[PDB]
């Protein structure tokens, strides 16, 4: 069908040399894969359903004429977006990242009901509504 | 066959034979009148036979919603499953307009006490809680009075009247909230807390007052009771027309000659009701401007409706408004209709329970438009938005007293838009 | 304590409405002092009294 005359290479992916990263933002970083924790300040919960790779926080000092936040870090907002853990893990592993992977933590379903906020004789009755 | 007809009801078909208070009110007078006759062997029926008699006679609740009585009383005809029973009588009479319940309590406090304890074995409850308006001070005391007597004479307590059934019957009194005689806030004043409705559906009739099975129920749904059980619920349904059945209280209050409170038979034409026993409108039967047939709640009509409009749900219903309490009020035409409005609109802001947001927010909003459009100071095309307003209370509420407000804002820009548009061409020549 | 005898046993916060009524009668208003006082007796906590003082309009807080 795919008439192209394929190859075969049986060693893992990788593309550290060709990404053109400097050695010191490959071998010296952490990536942090993870599913972003809900604002607890909102309910809405359409910011928790993606997965995310951040790397280490490094050093953030004043600048001296304006007392700005100055940095050296050429990765500190870089933020990249994945679709599953999966893809996330391959992207790392490419680049020759190092990388922590944290299971998502979704929410454990929970048993409501309106009527037992007026039990006859459990302590799930309300003294006010 | 069946009547087309309906009014002219006879003294020996009438329910409440002391409705104005003209004979002793205390259990000899009560007696005399044929309350507690044979209550005996109404209890050893069983409540099959009692809810039977309802289901036939084609009652529905007096308070104004108007369900099925005998239907909705057989929702606690289940076995115990370990909880106590209780019956909630609902007493608060807030309605405005509405006073048929005051004669009761005050005058036959002996029929509402009988009917507590046929209403009780149906459902099968332990004692019933009358929750009678705070302000009803000395009705609240004659019941009290007749309930001692009634305690005295073994007519309810222990073994009631000789039927091996246990009843007790509480009053307890309410602290002046229109709210509390919504069914559920009212059983959330019984507990102690402030007078919100609860969510359905849990249902009284599952989850109720102290968190068990209860039914509430008006006075005059349960001071009627016993006199079907009696009488048959054969006779009872020869009133009215068919679900309409029965003999109702009529409160014709406002601009009438001899305002007053009497029984008629259901399906009423409003026209007789008013001429016969009001007096009729005050100049006559041609300066009426409109008439609230069923209390505040219920939206207004025109006289143009009022010629021929009988005084039943159905009827009603098809006319654009309700039935309600029964509580006609009558405007004449030196009435200023939209003012007339604005004050109910003013009553359910000051009655608005405050828990839910559309009638927290939308009713006070109504009433800063209301207190505008009387003055003239609006726009035309802010009565179209005041019915949208209206629109989105009605429905989205917690409790009926939402829609309560809603419908009077619909009637006045259904049946008077023009005299609202008028009185802002008034304001605006003038402000100019 | 006959009022409170009117209601189930484990829920004598049924009382707070006709307990407040009787501190009324006997004082002509509710001063502070005496929503507590009903809030201590019926062991309710003091803040679900004011609610129902504060809701209910015969109740003169003043
Ligand atoms: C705002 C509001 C006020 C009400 N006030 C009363 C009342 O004073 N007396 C009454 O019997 N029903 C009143 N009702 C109706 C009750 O919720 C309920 O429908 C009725 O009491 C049930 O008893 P019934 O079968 O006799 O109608 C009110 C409803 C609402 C929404
Ligand atoms: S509609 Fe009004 S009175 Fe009814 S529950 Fe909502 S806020 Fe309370």
């Amino acid at each position: 069908t795919r008439d192209t005359q394929l190859i075969t290479v049986d060693e893992k992916l990788d593309i550290t040399t060709i990404t053109g990263v400097p050695e010191e933002h490959i071998k010296t970083r952490k990536a942090r894969i993870f599913v972003p924790a809900r604002n607890n300040m909102q309910s809405g919960v359409n910011n928790t359903k993606k997965w995310k790779m951040e790397f280490d926080t490094r050093e953030r000092w004043e600048n001296p004429l304006m007392g700005w936040a100055s940095t050296a870090d050429p990765l500190s907002n870089l933020v990249l977006t994945f679709s599953t853990k999966e893809d996330a893990v391959a992207f790392a592993e490419k680049n020759g990242w190092s990388y922590d992977v944290e299971e998502r933590k979704v929410p454990k379903p929970k048993s409501k009901s309106y009527g037992a906020n007026f039990s006859w004789n459990k302590r799930t009755r309300v003294s006010t509504k | 066959p069946k009547k087309t007809s309906f009014g002219s009801l006879k003294d020996e078909d009438r329910i409440f034979t002391n409705l104005y208070g003209r004979h002793d009110w205390r259990l000899k007078g009560a007696q005399s009148r044929g309350d507690w006759y044979k209550t005996k062997e109404i209890l050893l029926k069983g409540p099959d036979w009692i809810l039977g008699e309802v289901k036939t006679s084609g009652l529905r609740g007096r308070g104004g919603a108007g369900f099925p009585t005998g239907l909705k009383w057989s929702f606690m005809n289940k076995p115990s499953d370990g909880r106590p029973k209780y019956l909630v009588v609902n007493a608060d009479e807030g309605e405005p307009g509405t006073c048929k319940d005051r004669e009761i309590i005050r005058h036959d406090p002996h029929k509402l006490v009988e009917g507590c304890l046929v209403g009780g074995r149906a459902m099968g409850a332990r004692a019933a809680y009358i929750y009678i308006r705070g302000e009803f001070y000395n009705e609240a005391s004659n019941l009290q009075v007749a309930i001692r007597e009634a305690y005295e004479a073994g007519l309810i307590g222990k073994n009631a009247c000789g039927s091996g059934y246990d009843f007790d019957v509480f009053v307890v009194r309410g602290a002046g909230a229109y709210i509390c005689g919504e069914e559920t806030a009212l059983i959330e004043s019984i507990e102690g807390k402030q007078g919100k409705p609860r969510l359905k559906p849990p249902f009284p009739a599952d989850v109720g007052v102290f968190g068990c099975p209860t039914t509430v129920a008006n006075v005059e749904t349960v001071a009627v009771s016993p006199t079907i059980c009696r009488r048959g619920g054969a006779w009872f349904a020869s009133f009215g027309r068919e679900r309409n059945s029965g003999t109702k209280l009529f409160n014709i209050s406002g601009h009438v000659n001899n305002p007053c409170t009497v029984e008629e038979e259901m399906s009423v034409p409003l026209k007789e009701l008013i001429e016969k026993h009001a007096g009729g409108v005050t100049g006559g039967w041609d300066n009426l401007l409109a008439v609230i047939p069923g209390g505040s709640s219920t939206p207004l009509i025109p006289k143009s409706v009022c010629e021929t409009v009988l005084m039943d749900f159905d009827a009603l219903i098809q006319a654009q408004t309700g039935l309600g309490t029964a509580a006609v009020i009558v405007m004449d035409r030196s009435t200023d209709i939209v003012k007339a409005i604005a004050r109910l609109i003013e009553f359910y802001k000051h009655e608005s329970c405050g828990q839910c947001t559309p009638c927290r927010e939308g009713v006070d909003w109504m009433n800063k438009v209301m207190a505008r459009f009387v003055r003239g100071d609006a726009r035309p095309a802010e009565i179209d938005s005041l019915w949208e307003i209206s629109k989105q209370i009605e429905g989205h509420t917690i409790c009926a007293l939402g829609d309560g407000a809603a419908w009077p804002v619909q009637g006045l820009i259904r049946h008077f838009r023009p005299e609202l548009e008028e009185r802002m061409q008034q304001f605006a020549q003038q402000h100019q | 304590e006959a009022i409170v005898k009117n209601y189930p046993e484990g829920h004598k916060a049924a009382a707070v409405l006709p307990v407040l009524d009787l501190a009324q009668r006997q004082n002509g208003w509710l001063p502070i002092s005496a929503m507590n006082k009903v809030a201590e007796i019926l062991q309710v906590p003091p803040m679900r009294v004011y609610e129902v003082a504060t809701f209910y309009t015969m109740y003169n807080r003043k």
